[PDB]
């Protein structure tokens, strides 16, 4: 059993779009 | 500045998918495989390695394959049957490689096919790299 | 008041050892451990927000 | 004792006589060819080189394939059309290896394919080295 | 020429040790081993003789 060793040929994480707090809201 | 690397560090082709090559490690002290997927897989695909003794006619060809024995390391798992042998899981992505070596050389020649030919191991390739020139 | 809402024991810190029944002329091996606990204390004594 | 070679010094495939694969060179600094024969040659096989870059649709695929172009030495003759080609010389002999190597880098993919594709061009294997990863 | 066309490599003297991992109460074991090696050095400096 032999252990391999692995790493990627990329190196571009994807974007995430960050989110804020909306409007205040009467509740 | 470039380089010509392949002097110095040479590579040949295992498998490509269709048949299997034998690699003469005679000549060099060192060696390893490199492992990469050119397609999505369905199942995990197993590899059994192989050695080869001169021909009794010829020196110059190989012999019949004889699987290579399992050798347990500094302590622990042993293989159920004893032999040698890889897999490459599904987690692996399209674009990466995987590297292993046995740790010992024995017969002059080596080799590598899958344990069972079927759409999957087409999907693989097998590359030989060697590290150091003794003649 | 974590102080008197949640413990934490220690009973002994860690240690290093040789294994002699495996270390042979051509291996070595090393063994390690150690122990701790903790337990919750006084329920009441938290609070947590959550969304609903 | 040998080592995982292939973490160091990993070899693609880039010719397997019948396709030819687009191999990337981005992530490491130098990298070279390296050509086997498996069946005696009825004539020279030229061969050319290709560089491709990054796909518009994405930029982890190749786009098409672009002509290298030709760098004269220090001093010497230079190409009649100035692209570089590689050019096996039909005297080789079943069990050797040659290598070689481009000057320059251009895009970040590298490809190669026999000027005319025929029963003599499925005779040859060549695979590409890489050496000391940047990431 | 023997003197350049082959060379004899010597690394380390023999040893002997004794296994503490099978050494019993009743039982004794020892171990010893060496490193050494040789290569080939001008192929064109020597020559054999056989029956034809």
């Amino acid at each position: 059993m032999i252990k391999l060793n692995c790493r990627p040929l990329c190196q571009t994480p994807t974007a995430s779009r960050l989110v804020s707090p909306p409007c205040f809201i009467c509740r | 500045m470039n380089f010509n690397v392949g002097v110095d560090f040479p590579s040949f082709i295992a498998w490509d998918g269709t048949t299997s090559f034998p690699v003469k490690i005679d000549g060099f002290n060192q060696f390893g495989f490199t492992f990469k997927v050119i397609e999505e897989l369905t199942a995990d695909v197993p590899f059994n390695i192989f050695y080869h003794e001169a021909s009794e006619a010829d020196p110059c060809v190989p012999g019949p394959a004889i699987r290579v024995p399992d050798v347990p390391f500094c302590d622990g798992v042993a293989t159920a049957d004893g032999l040698a042998t890889v897999v490459i899981p599904e987690a692996v992505a399209v674009d990466s490689f995987c590297a292993g070596s046995v740790p010992c050389f024995n017969g002059p020649w080596i080799s590598i096919a899958p344990v069972t030919v079927n759409a999957d191991s087409a999907k693989v390739q097998v590359t030989v790299t060697m590290k150091g020139a003794t003649r | 008041a974590w102080k008197t809402a949640y413990y934490a024991v220690e009973k002994r810190p860690m240690f290093f050892e040789q294994y002699e029944g495996g270390s042979s002329a051509w291996c070595v091996k090393y063994q390690f451990g150690a122990e701790d606990g903790g337990f919750v204390g006084c329920c009441e004594h938290g609070r947590v927000l959550r969304i609903g």
